[PDB]
């Protein structure tokens, strides 16, 4: 007989490493890609056509 | 505006990950406080807390902020200095002390290959905070939990401290991140299980959490040295207390069960083909998985504490510390001079790749 | 019939004896495990 | 000087909302108080018989935890102090030490006869006829010893009582 | 010189915790059972006719 | 009684609303035979679940919502 | 305190009620008797409540701090203590607080003033509208508090309102009122021996230099007993005070070798000194910034006037009790704040003062 | 102890009166003289393994504890200080049904002190708390008047029933 109710609090654990995690290997990458783009601002926001 | 607000992001974009950290950190520790109380609640037959909030999740809220708005005791009335600290020393101890976990490769905020040893020396940081708590005070309980909070801290501190070095050792590296991705063809539980026991108890004993738990013993020395403690010196101190069980369950993870790697890389690959690497989403779904497979790691032992605190008596303190030297250090010593042994024997010793 | 009483033929005995069979292999095959695993653990570390 | 006193202006008790400032600090208050009822931590201040029904509103049945009830045994952690059992004259000065010690907000429940007016020993050389005469009493639970559900609704209704606080409403209108 | 068990078993048993692994094997028992506790004031526990109470 | 299947049908058979305060006052999710209302308007059930511990097969739902009494 | 609050069992008052007390005096004891102590909340009703709760006198103990009156009932039996809700905003509830009394005291006051009540809606809105409504209550006494140097044509507000307020109790109750003007109460927990020893003073120099008289809580709470249960004392006006002169300044001193406080009082922050019109502006902004009641400015105006003794009123040896004086009782009072324990008879604290005036 | 203590005023004044209980009586007073004593080393037993640490083993008891007391307010009426043993034998006499309770929660009650032998009579904790501690010798015993189980411990097989 599982307890649901004992576990939410590890489900909401397991959500805090996530947050974490999620945000950390995301906006890292996103950073560092966008500013290996080119040498100046109006290069590194926008994505060309071609 | 639109091109003078996306630089303002840029500009600020990396103090919003440091707080995403920190979020992410407390919300693992508000709610250990509240899994500690639900499962040792369910093993004991009763509910444990589900009445603060739906089915008790606002626990941790109320408890905080209940003791955040009691009259802080001071012995006389411009002593914030004695109150505050003890616990202020061991809060940020803990809390510099995260600052080289990766929650996946290279996402931790200090990487260095010094990581192993910033990581011991910012504990030890946190055991003079613990102490100081006691000796600014002359109330006789709190004062009687120095003399032996301080050598139970020291006698197990030894045996933390070499079981770290035993297993960057066998990578030759003190870089967290190095020895997580060492574990790829093999766990360290299966090599070095003994270690992970050893590494178990001495992590207790530096929580002083039960079966080690003698320091605030409540029949013995009622709340230790939170006997004196109220209100928001109260709080910090004991959310030191989680902040540690939180992060010396998640180092076990690190040292013996693989960290953030998968449990299986079928799986884990399978997952990550419905998402496409071109675009942002891929890395999201990366970091959960990747956070996931720590925290799952990582909370079965924040349940194994719980679970050993409600099936175990306290341990008595003259046996506690003899247990460290006579048993426990001859065995870690043990093994630290048997780990070159072998590896030298079959020609494998490690180099940092 | 007009007060409580057992049944004629009384109550079934229960178990008031001590039950604690012991569980788990036996000490030397649990020592035996742990050298395996350390033995087959060190392989892994060396051919890594 | 002048002074233009209304006489209409009602109890605060008994004022309703008006402008958004009085929602602003009855926010503040329900939030403060909430806090103050959920983590109910009485001190572990059990005497004779009382006591036993005490612990077992601890016990897997009532279960006073899945509350966030816990027992402190330090008046400062503690904000409710359960007076269960005899007050002797012997344990009266220190009854007083120790109820001086707990930091405000304070509550004080009596429980059972005892600690109520003496009960069975209130013709005794030794005996305390009612723990308000040593501390202010905020509920009195009867019984000899009330029962575990009694004492839960001695807990309830204090709770109940705590949540219609307006500590800094009052500030804002009655100061 | 009279012990029964081993060298090796009583040292088996006394470095893998032996009986310490079963206490928390027992107590993990519980955590899947059903529990104990009644939501009072939603439920109330046995009441007999011959019990005390206000007059 | 503590399995999510146990809250899954009693959750169902109420309904939203019903179940709702009974996420807000009784922390648990019950559904039972309405027996009776009493004069202050409280309404008493009976649970006929199988599965339902020994002292809990009956129940009470107080009028009010924030409070009971 | 002694045995018996009174000097006969049967009481008489104006209205014709007869009060006949029954008992030792002890706490199972009445005296027929019921009170009204307005502000029984406050620093001086707490004291004033439980000498008359202790004697088995009904008290009425109006109040709007919910918490602060909890510890008044320890005082009284069952039944004795009651408590009225109220605010001085509504006209029912203190019609209520004097409906079945035959004795109104008036505690009510302030110094400083606040977003809901100036210093004129207190001390003489209050005084007066209680006075009118305890008159047309029936009531036979009417015991009044004011401040030490009541003067309607003082410049300080204080006692431009305390003085006012003495009129308009005997414009409204009648020529019976009788009134009271204590001087500095000092006690434990004391609004005057607590700035006194508070650590960091701002402006010590322009508040301490004020002199006044010291003069028991204890004697002032006593001397309110005796007034309310004497008919004689109707209509007239006492000046309670003690003998020997007190200066803050010499008190702030005496008090500081007593706690034991090198470079640390100058580094710590004791001495604050201040020039004055920096602490008219300070002073002047924490009245609209902080929530609390802080140094404000018209109590800033009293540090220049010392107190005046109107000597055509009447003193303790009209009551028979001897004035305390604060050599035996400063000592008592500051050990919460305080080898061998050093302890100061009178003739220590005497030569206390010695050292603090000798250069 | 609440039955047992009045099972010992009511022994003595019987035996001042010279009067006996009837046969029934006695079984009642046996029956609830071994409940009693259940309960007692339920609150003894569990709360002395709490303070040395064990705290589980006390929650696991106290619902037994519920279960038990129970039946000492289905005879008399109050959960703690039932006045049901008296001089001359009990109170009422048993409600319908009583018995068959007993037996119900006797069958179970077994496995509710191996589960307390489980976590405590095997642990070396446990032994490591109490083996060695507190030793008390028969002489000593006797001469202090130590009685009940503070005295079959120092080896003397004495007992009062
Ligand atoms: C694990 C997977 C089990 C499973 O999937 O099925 C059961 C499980 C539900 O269990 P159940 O409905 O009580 O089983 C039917 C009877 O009620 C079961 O009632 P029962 O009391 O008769 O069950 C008896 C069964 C225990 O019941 C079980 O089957 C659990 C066994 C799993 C053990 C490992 C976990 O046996 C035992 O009591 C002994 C097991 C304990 C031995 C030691 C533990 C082994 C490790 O199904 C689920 O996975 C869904 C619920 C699980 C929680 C999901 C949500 C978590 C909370 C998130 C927020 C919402
Ligand atoms: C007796 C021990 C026998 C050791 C096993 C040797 C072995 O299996 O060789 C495999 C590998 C090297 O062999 P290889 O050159 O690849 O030849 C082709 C094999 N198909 O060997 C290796 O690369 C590494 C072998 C490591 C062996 C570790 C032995 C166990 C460690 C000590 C256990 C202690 C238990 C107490
Ligand atoms: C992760 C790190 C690695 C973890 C795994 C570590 C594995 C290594 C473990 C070290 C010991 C392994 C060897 C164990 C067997 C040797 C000990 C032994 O044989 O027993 C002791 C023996 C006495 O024999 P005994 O058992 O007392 O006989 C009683 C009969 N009723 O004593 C004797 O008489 C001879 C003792 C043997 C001499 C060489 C030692
Ligand atoms: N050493 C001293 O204390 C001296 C004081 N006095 C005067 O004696 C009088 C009594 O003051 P004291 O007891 O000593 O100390 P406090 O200043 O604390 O007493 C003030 C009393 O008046 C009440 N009060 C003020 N404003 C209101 C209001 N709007 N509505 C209802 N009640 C109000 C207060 O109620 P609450 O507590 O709930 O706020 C309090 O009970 C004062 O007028 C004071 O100026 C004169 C000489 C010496
Ligand atoms: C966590 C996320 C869910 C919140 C739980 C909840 O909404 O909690 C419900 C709260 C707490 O009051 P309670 O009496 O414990 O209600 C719980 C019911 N029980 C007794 C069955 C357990 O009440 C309310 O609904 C009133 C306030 C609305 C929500 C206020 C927001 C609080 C900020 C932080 C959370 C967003
Ligand atoms: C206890 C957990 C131990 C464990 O999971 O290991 C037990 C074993 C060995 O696996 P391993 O070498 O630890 O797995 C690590 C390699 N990965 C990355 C594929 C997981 O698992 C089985 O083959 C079953
Ligand atoms: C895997 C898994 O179930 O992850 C799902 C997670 C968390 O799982 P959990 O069972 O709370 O992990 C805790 C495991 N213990 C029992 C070892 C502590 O919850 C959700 O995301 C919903
Ligand atoms: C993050 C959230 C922090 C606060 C969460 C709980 C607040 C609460 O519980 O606030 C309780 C309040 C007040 O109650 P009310 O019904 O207005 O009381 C007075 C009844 N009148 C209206 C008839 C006078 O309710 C609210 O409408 C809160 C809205 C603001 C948010
Ligand atoms: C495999 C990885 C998980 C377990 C790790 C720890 C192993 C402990 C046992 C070895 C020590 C020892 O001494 O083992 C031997 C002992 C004692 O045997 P005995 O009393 O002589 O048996 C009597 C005679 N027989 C052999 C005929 C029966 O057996 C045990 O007590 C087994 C305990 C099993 C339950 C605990 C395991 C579950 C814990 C949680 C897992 C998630
Ligand atoms: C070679 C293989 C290496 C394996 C390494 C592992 C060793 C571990 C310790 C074994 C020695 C021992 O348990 O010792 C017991 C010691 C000291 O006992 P003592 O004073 O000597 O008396 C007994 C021995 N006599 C009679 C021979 C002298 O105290 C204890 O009860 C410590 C119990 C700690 C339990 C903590 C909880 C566990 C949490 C982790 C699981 C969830
Ligand atoms: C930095 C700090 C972060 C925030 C901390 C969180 C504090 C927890 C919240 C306390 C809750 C509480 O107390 O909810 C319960 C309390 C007390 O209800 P009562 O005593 O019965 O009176 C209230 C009921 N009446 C007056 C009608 C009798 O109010 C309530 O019923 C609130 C009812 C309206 C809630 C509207 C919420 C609006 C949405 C908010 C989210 C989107
Ligand atoms: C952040 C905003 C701080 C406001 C505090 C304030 O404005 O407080 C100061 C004033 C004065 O009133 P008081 O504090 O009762 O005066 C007593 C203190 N004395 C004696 C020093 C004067 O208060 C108000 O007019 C509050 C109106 C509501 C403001 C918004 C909340
Ligand atoms: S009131 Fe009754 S149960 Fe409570 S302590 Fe007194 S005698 Fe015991």
């Amino acid at each position: 007989m599982i307890p649901f109710e004992a576990l939410i609090p590890y489900a909401i654990m397991f959500a805090g490493f996530c947050l974490g995690g999620g945000v950390m290997n995301s906006a890292i990458t996103a950073d560092i890609t966008k500013r290996a783009r080119g040498p100046n601002q109006e290069i590194k926001r926008n994505v060309g056509e071609d | 505006m639109l091109n003078n607000l996306f630089d303002f992001i840029e500009y600020i974009e990396y103090w919003l990950i440091i707080v995403a950290f920190v979020a992410s950190v407390l919300i693992v520790v508000a709610y250990l406080t509240v899994a500690e109380r639900k499962t040792m609640g369910y093993m004991q037959r009763r509910l444990g807390p589900n009445a603060v909030g739906y089915y008790g999740v606002l626990m941790a809220v109320a408890d905080a902020l209940k003791l955040l708005s009691k009259e802080i005791v001071l012995p006389h009335n411009g002593d914030i200095i004695y109150v505050m600290s003890g616990p202020l020393i061991s809060l940020f101890s803990v809390l510099l002390s995260w600052a080289v976990i990766p929650f996946g490769p290279g996402l931790s905020l200090l990487d260095s290959e010094y990581s192993i040893i910033y990581l011991l020396a910012s504990g030890s940081i946190g055991v003079f905070g613990t102490v100081i708590v006691g000796w600014m005070s002359n109330s006789k309980y709190t004062v009687l939990a120095t003399v032996r909070t301080t050598a139970q801290l020291i006698s197990y501190e030894l045996v933390l401290t070499t079981v770290v070095f035993i297993i960057a050792l066998i990578v030759s590296s003190l870089n967290i991140n190095v020895i997580i991705e060492s574990q790829y063809n093999i766990w360290y539980i299966i090599p070095f299980f003994p270690l992970c026991l050893i590494f178990f108890i001495s992590a207790l004993a530096e929580t002083a959490r039960p079966p080690f738990d003698n320091v605030e013993a409540e029949s013995e020395l009622v709340s230790g040295h939170m006997t004196e403690l109220s209100a928001s010196p109260f709080v910090i101190f004991f959310l030191s207390e989680y902040c540690s069980m939180v992060l010396m369950s998640t180092l076990t993870a690190i040292f013996f069960f693989g960290g953030y790697l998968p449990f299986s890389n079928t799986i884990h690959h399978l997952i990550l083909n419905l998402f496409d690497q071109h675009s942002i989403y891929y890395f999201i779904i990366e970091g959960i998985l990747l956070s996931g497979y720590l925290a799952i790691k990582a909370n079965f032992f924040m349940f194994s504490f719980v679970w050993i605190r409600a099936a175990a008596p306290r341990l008595r303190y003259d046996l506690l510390i003899l247990f460290c030297w006579y048993v426990l250090l001859p065995i870690v010593f043990a093994i630290v001079v048997f780990a070159p042994g072998i590896l030298y024997c079959f020609d494998a010793l490690p180099v940092i790749i | 019939a007009t007060q409580d009483l057992p049944p004629i033929s009384g109550y079934a005995p229960i178990q008031w004896k001590r039950n604690l069979p012991s569980r788990g292999f036996r000490p030397v095959i649990w020592f035996l495990g742990l050298c395996t695993a350390t033995g087959y653990g060190f392989y892994q570390i060396s051919l890594a | 000087y002048s002074s233009d006193l209304p006489t209409d202006i009602p109890v605060l008790s008994k004022r309703p909302h008006t402008n958004l400032l009085d929602y602003t600090f009855t926010t503040f208050d329900k939030m403060k108080n909430w806090a103050r009822k959920s983590s109910f931590w009485p001190m572990t201040f059990g005497l004779a018989c009382c006591a036993v029904e005490m612990m077992h509103v601890s016990a897997p049945r009532y279960d006073q935890d899945r509350l966030g009830i816990i027992f402190r045994a330090s008046p400062r952690q503690s904000d409710i102090m359960i007076v269960a059992g005899t007050v002797t004259n012997k344990m009266a000065p220190a009854l007083r030490q120790v109820y001086d010690q707990m930091p405000y907000p304070r509550w004080v429940i009596s429980m059972g006869s005892c600690a109520n007016g003496g009960g069975y020993y209130h013709y005794s050389y030794s005996v305390v006829r009612g723990v308000d005469r040593i501390v202010p009493v905020d509920i009195y639970v009867p019984g000899c010893p009330p029962t575990s559900e009694a004492l839960m609704y001695g807990v309830f209704q204090l709770q109940k009582k705590m949540m219609d606080g307006q500590t800094h409403r009052m500030w804002y209108r009655s100061y | 010189e009279e012990s029964s068990e081993s060298a090796l078993s009583k040292a088996t048993k006394w470095y893998l915790l032996s009986e310490i692994f079963r206490g928390l094997y027992i107590t993990l028992e519980m955590y899947f059972r059903a529990p104990y506790t009644i939501y009072y004031p939603f439920e109330k526990g046995p009441v007999s006719p011959r019990f005390r109470g206000e007059h | 009684s503590s399995s999510i299947q146990r809250t899954l049908r009693n959750l169902w058979k109420n309904g939203f609303k019903k179940s709702f305060k009974q996420l807000q006052g009784y922390n648990d999710i019950k559904s039972g035979r309405l027996v009776g209302t009493d004069s202050f308007g409280n309404k008493f059930y009976e649970v006929d679940d199988p599965v339902e511990i020994h002292m809990r097969t009956r129940f009470v739902e107080y009028t009010g919502f924030w409070r009971q009494d | 305190v002694s045995t018996f609050p009174l000097k006969s069992d049967i009481n008489i008052t104006k209205s014709g009620k007869t009060l006949l007390s029954v008992g030792q005096g002890g706490r199972s004891s009445r005296t027929g008797f019921t009170a009204t102590v307005f502000g029984g909340t406050g620093f001086l009703g707490r004291v004033v409540v439980s000498k008359l709760a202790k004697h088995g006198t009904n008290v009425v103990v109006p109040f709007r701090n919910d918490r602060a009156r909890r510890q008044l009932k320890v005082n009284g039996d069952l039944g004795v203590v009651n408590f009225v809700e109220f605010d001085i905003r509504n006209l029912k509830s203190i019609e209520d607080s004097v409906k079945y009394s035959d004795i109104v005291i008036n505690l009510i006051g302030t110094e400083h003033f606040s977003k809901n009540f100036s210093i004129e809606d207190v001390n003489i809105g209050a005084a007066e509208r209680i006075a009118k409504a305890a008159k047309e209550a029936g009531v036979s006494r009417l015991i009044h508090v004011s401040s030490y140097n009541a003067n309607p044509s003082s410049s300080s507000d204080f006692y431009a309102t305390k003085g006012i307020g003495e009129q308009v109790v005997r414009d409204n109750f009648g020529p019976d009122a009788t009134i009271v003007r204590p001087a500095p109460m000092y006690f434990r927990n004391s609004p005057f021996l607590n700035e006194l020893l508070q650590i960091k003073a701002l402006g010590g120099n322009v508040i301490f230099k004020k002199e006044v008289y010291p003069v028991h809580a204890l004697q002032v709470g006593e001397a309110i007993e005796r007034i309310a249960f004497d008919d004689a004392t109707a209509g007239q006006t006492y000046e309670l005070f003690g003998k020997e002169r007190y200066s803050k300044k010499e008190l702030r001193e005496m008090i500081k070798h007593i706690i034991h406080i090198g470079y640390y009082p100058y580094s710590a922050g004791f001495y604050l000194p201040a020039p004055e019109p920096f602490l008219y502006a300070f002073a002047l902004i924490r009245q609209y910034i902080s929530s609390q009641p802080r140094f404000n400015v018209d109590q800033l105006k009293r540090s220049h006037i010392n107190q005046e003794i109107d000597q055509s009123a009447k003193t303790f040896t009209d009551l028979g009790m001897v004035p305390d004086e604060l050599s035996e009782y400063l000592y008592r009072y500051v050990k919460p704040h305080i080898q061998n324990r050093t302890v100061y008879s009178k003739e220590d604290i005497e030569k206390l003062r010695d050292y603090v005036n000798t250069p | 102890s609440m039955m047992t203590n009045e099972q010992v005023f009511s022994l003595a004044v019987e035996k001042l009166l010279n009067l006996e209980v009837p046969e029934r009586g006695q079984y009642i007073r046996t029956l609830f003289g071994e409940i009693t004593r259940v309960l007692n080393h339920l609150m003894s037993v569990l709360s002395h393994a709490m303070d040395v640490g064990a705290l589980t083993p006390f929650l696991w008891g106290f619902e037994e504890r519920e279960k038990l007391m129970e039946f000492y307010e289905r005879v008399s009426g109050a959960r703690l200080h039932s006045a049901y043993v008296r001089p001359g034998g009990v109170s009422q006499d048993l409600p319908a049904g009583l018995l068959d309770d007993i037996y119900m929660w006797a069958t179970q009650f077994g496995d509710r002190l191996d589960e307390t032998e489980e976590l405590l009579t095997d642990s070396r904790i446990w032994k490591q708390r109490t083996i060695g501690i507190g030793e008390v010798t028969a002489e000593d015993a006797l001469n202090y008047g130590l009685s009940g189980v503070m005295l079959r411990g120092s080896g003397v097989p004495f007992d009062i029933r």
